[PDB]
């Protein structure tokens, strides 16, 4: 059969930055022909370790897909060896991360009344490459823990994105996957 | 670690308040696009909801030592939240004191100057009341439209007032100020380095300063005006006393742009109108808007966003839509910027489609600051970015290669004075009267004019600094400082006598890095990326810096200077001096036209 980007490029719901979901995909064959000039809808099409149209010859094996949804300005911060916010608390990539990060603007569809999107914003420590923070809805304290918001210092972690259709570019929900093509 | 608990708590504040203020805005924005029932309960619950997160983050940031935080970054925004929040007026007080607010601004919007022959037909102010005033001639009618606003508008503001004075004064008092004269004051309050410091008390020295280096230029074109009116007033003006209150440009006497009819240096020239222009070319509300932007992204500030024009009203709606649409340049956050402006094709509204898109380009500059410090450097530093767009614009040579002025269009020695005329009379014109309604308030709010002698020492302020007599005798049952816009809806009026100091301190600066080489009012910043990079480094600092580090850093000066507003009108004040030697430089206060 072929590959099944349909279910990742072409989801029908896009999770939020720290609950990412994981596609493993091994022995598939795709188009990366049509892909590679489809920059009409793609806002972002950066790409590490490998020419965008060279890896259609190499041959991948178990090749993982982690999408989410980030904010417009938040898209450089899939990169390596990148800092930020959600770079360090909701998804780091290491600075050998091969493969090409995929972003487009999604304003019209994944960001209605009734959609949630957060990120972490706050947390004990640097996230690891490839580590999925579990949907941890617990108040941070700025030292140890607490147990309601009226105490000093505890701030709940998980803020949402004010996504609406009518706000400024940068702050409109960017659809972002990446492509971590493993190698042998 | 004192600086990292406070860090976090700014982190919690900024990814909060950002969401909270913009459904606050937004809401404000449904307001002030269609008026109904359903919009101001969706608009003061979220505007109360904020207000509640507004005064909650307030009392947090108040458990952080100062003294322990050195970052600079994070201690000027815990200073703006320290004193922001939490007023000492009671639940029953704060009830009253925004029952009065609504009402004040109920009375001045929907207050209407009624025909005393025949009270059917009656305007509204808009449309109203200014074509009256901004072009008729007659004295016997514009006495009406005067008094009348004085009277209607007047008489049902003066209890209101009476007790918006001491409310605001308690109110003030919570913060630990003494007045709400020093509550207006904290725009341009300085703390920082010994030479680079500005108080609030200084301001009150340096704007009296100021005015007695404006007023050789004041006296010489109010003599001039006065002389060129007599011709137009033969009975109701004497040839050495004030003018009236009445006769002057609009119904307050603000600005003195409709004067320019009546006060021309030459008729025989043709005129610098941009408005039949306009009109007999292809030339709609979104060109009225686009070719602003082609000013801007000439100089090398960035184009409008994508959702700007979408999202923007920038024109009347039909389908029946009661909007107050008074010129607001509206900035809703998480990057989306609009105006609500209601356009009507004429020289007037093709400068504040500069003036709205000027705080634009200064919104879209400080998006990259924190939260809290997203505004200007002062108020008066925010009014000045438009403005400055308003002298390369209006120039005769930028509308030359607009186009919208004809090639044929000679830049003589008569055309130096009927530009820089008209110049005098907007920007000039508006200085004394700007100075003492923030001079009345300041001495009012303060308790050196009592409130039996409010009436008695605002004319006796108008005719001994601007230079003004009331045409009818006015006792203390009248309220005419609350007839304006910002005085009865609670607005600080000192940001336009401070930004016309910056507005050619800031040309006078942008104009020697553009290498302009002649006159200052023959500048013309347009095509030039070097004279917009150092604008945008001015505009790009936001609140982060102190307005007086901010001032040094562009114009090569710490304090307010009023020399580049007189080199600008060098050309016109020594023609000034040569037709006012035959009448009277002066005006005398014991003269009255009743
Ligand atoms: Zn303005």
């Amino acid at each position: 059969n072929l590959c099944p980007f349909g279910q990742v490029f072409n989801a029908s719901n896009f999770p939020s930055v720290y609950a990412w979901e994981r596609l493993r995909i091994s022995d598939c064959v795709a188009d990366y022909a049509v892909l590679y000039n489809s920059s009409s809808s793609f806002s972002t099409f950066k790409c590490y370790g490998v020419s965008p149209t060279k890896l259609n010859d190499l041959c991948f094996s178990s090749v993982y897909a982690d999408y989410f949804v980030v904010k417009g300005d938040d898209v450089r911060q899939i990169a390596p060896a990148q800092t930020g916010v959600i770079a360090d608390y909701n998804y780091k990539l290491p600075d050998d991360f091969t493969g090409c990060v995929l972003a487009w603007n999604t304003n019209s569809v994944d960001s209605k009344s009734g959609n949630n999107f957060y990120y972490r914003l706050f947390r004990h420590g640097k996230i690891k490459p490839y580590e999925r923070d579990i949907s941890n809805v617990l108040y941070n304290s700025a030292g140890g823990t607490c147990s309601s918001i009226s105490q000093l210092g505890c701030y709940e972690p998980l803020k949402s994105y004010g996504f609406t259709p009518t706000v400024g570019v940068g702050y409109q929900p960017y659809r972002v996957v990446v492509l971590s093509f493993e190698l042998l | 670690t004192p600086e990292d608990l406070a860090k976090t708590f700014l982190d919690d504040f900024n990814s909060a308040a950002e969401n909270l203020s913009y459904q606050s805005s937004l809401a404000s924005w449904e307001y002030n696009t269609n008026i109904s029932d359903e919009n101001i309960q969706k608009m003061d619950e979220a505007g109360a909801k904020w207000s509640d997160f507004y005064e909650t983050q307030s009392k947090h940031a108040k458990n952080f030592s100062l003294e322990e935080i050195h970052n600079d970054t994070v201690k000027l925004q815990l200073q703006i939240l320290q004193q922001s929040g939490s007023p000492v007026l009671s639940e029953d007080k704060s009830k009253r004191l925004n029952s009065i607010l609504n009402a004040m601004s109920t009375i001045y919007s929907t207050g209407k100057v009624c025909r005393p022959n025949n009270p059917q037909e009656c305007l509204l102010l808009e449309p109203g009341l200014d074509n009256i005033m901004g072009t008729s001639k007659d004295y016997n009618e514009r006495l009406w439209a005067w008094e009348g606003w004085r009277a209607e508008v007047g008489k049902q503001l003066r209890p209101l007032y009476e007790e918006y004075v001491v409310l605001k004064n308690e109110m003030a008092r919570g913060y630990h100020y003494e007045d709400y004269g020093d509550y207006w004051r904290r725009d341009y309050e300085t703390e920082g380095s010994p030479d680079l410091e500005y108080s609030r008390d200084q301001l009150t020295k340096d704007v009296e300063r100021i005015f007695a280096e404006i007023k050789p230029l004041y006296e010489q074109l109010h003599a001039y005006v006065r002389a060129k009116l007599m011709d137009t007033y033969p009975f109701h003006i004497s040839p050495t006393g004030c003018l009236p209150a009445h006769l002057l440009g609009d119904m307050w006497g603000r600005f003195w742009t409709n004067l320019y009819p009546l006060t021309v240096p030459f008729g025989q020239k043709p005129n610098i109108d941009v408005t039949d222009a306009m009109l007999n070319q292809t030339w709609d509300a979104k060109r009225i808007f686009k070719e602003a932007e082609k000013f801007f992204v000439s100089i090398g500030l960035p184009h409008m966003t994508e959702g700007f024009w979408n999202n923007s009203m920038l024109t009347d709606p039909g389908d029946g839509r009661k909007v107050v649409c008074h010129p607001t340049a509206w900035d809703l956050g998480k990057g989306d910027f609009r105006i609500k402006m209601c356009t009507k094709v004429t020289m007037e509204d093709f400068l504040t489609a500069h003036h709205e898109m000027g705080h634009i380009q200064y919104d879209m500059a400080y998006a990259s600051q924190p939260y809290l410090l997203r505004n200007g450097a002062n108020e008066g530093f925010h009014e000045a970015v438009g403005e400055v767009m308003s002298l390369s614009v209006a120039t005769p040579k930028h509308l030359k290669t607009m186009g919208l002025l004809s090639p044929d269009f000679l830049e003589d020695n008569e055309t130096e004075i009927n530009f820089l005329f008209k110049q005098a009379l907007t920007i000039v014109g508006t200085l004394p009267f700007t100075y003492m309604l923030e001079k009345w308030r300041w001495m009012v709010f303060k308790g050196e004019i009592p409130k039996e002698e409010w009436m008695t020492k605002w004319w006796e302020m108008k005719r001994k600094i601007v230079g003004v007599v009331e045409p009818v005798p006015h006792d203390e049952t009248y309220c005419d400082p609350a007839s304006l816009f910002h005085v009865a809806n609670d607005y600080s009026f000192i940001r336009y006598y401070t930004r016309t100091i910056f507005e050619f301190q800031f040309h006078e600066a942008l104009c020697r890095i553009a290498k302009h080489d002649g006159p200052l009012h023959k500048c013309d910043i347009s095509n030039s990326t070097d004279a917009g990079k150092k604008l945008h480094q001015m505009l790009s600092v936001g609140k982060s810096q102190p307005w007086t580090s901010v001032l040094k850093d562009f114009v090569d000066s710490k304090d307010m200077d009023v020399g580049p507003l007189l080199r600008y009108f060098e050309p016109l004040y020594t023609w000034l001096k040569e037709q006012n030697r035959n009448s009277f430089v002066g005006w005398n206060t014991d003269w009255s036209p009743h």
